[PDB]
């Protein structure tokens, strides 16, 4: 399975280069709070 | 160590009355792995300390 | 949940990294130094990753699944440890998918 991913080694980078840019975006946007509502 | 036991002493078992023989694989199964072993427990506990 | 999973998720990335070093340490003692290219170097990397690879994946895969039961928690206490269980599970399930790909 690992050997398939290394094949298209650019699709994993480009995929990754987005998983980080996009994630970073939705990280700075994620709403803040102190505790999960517990009530 | 289940790996180093199949590979090296597996062939060296037919001899009866020979335990000190096998211990070699066990000792080996504990040397190369420590560098990783320590290093995982190292981080597992390291980053779990803060 | 993330703060807890971090130490766990990096340690399963390194086990491959410290080892490939050793499968590159092997080719050293065996063959000539100062010369190697992609074919042999990426194969020894692929090789380095596959022998001790799945057991690390299963280790991480064993970690995420084992913790799941705290989802079983009820009422108030469950709402608390709910997100702690998700984020942990995602990070492990994250690094796991990361370690392979």
């Amino acid at each position: 399975i690992i050997r398939r991913s290394v094949a298209n080694r650019f699709l994993v980078l480009m995929g990754a280069l987005f998983l980080s840019i996009w994630g970073t975006w939705t990280i700075i946007n994620t709403p803040v709070d102190a505790l999960p509502d517990l009530s | 160590l289940r790996h180093a036991i199949e590979a090296v002493p597996s062939l060296n078992n037919p001899q009866t009355f020979s335990e000190q023989k096998l211990d070699e694989a066990l000792y080996h199964g504990a040397v190369l792995r420590v560098r990783p072993k320590a290093m995982t427990v190292a981080v597992i506990i390291a980053g779990l300390l803060p | 949940g993330i703060a807890i999973a971090v130490g766990a998720m990096v340690d399963a990335a390194i086990v491959m990294i410290e080892n490939a070093h050793k499968r590159l340490e092997e080719w050293q003692h065996q063959h000539p130094d100062a010369t190697l290219d992609n074919k042999t170097r990426w194969q020894v990397i692929t090789d380095a990753s596959v022998e001790v690879g799945p057991a690390l994946f299963i280790s991480l895969l064993i970690i995420t699944l084992s913790f799941i039961p705290i989802f079983t928690l009820e009422g108030q206490e469950g709402r608390l440890f709910g997100p702690l269980a998700f984020t942990k599970t995602y990070a492990m399930a994250g690094a796991a998918l990361l370690a392979i790909v």
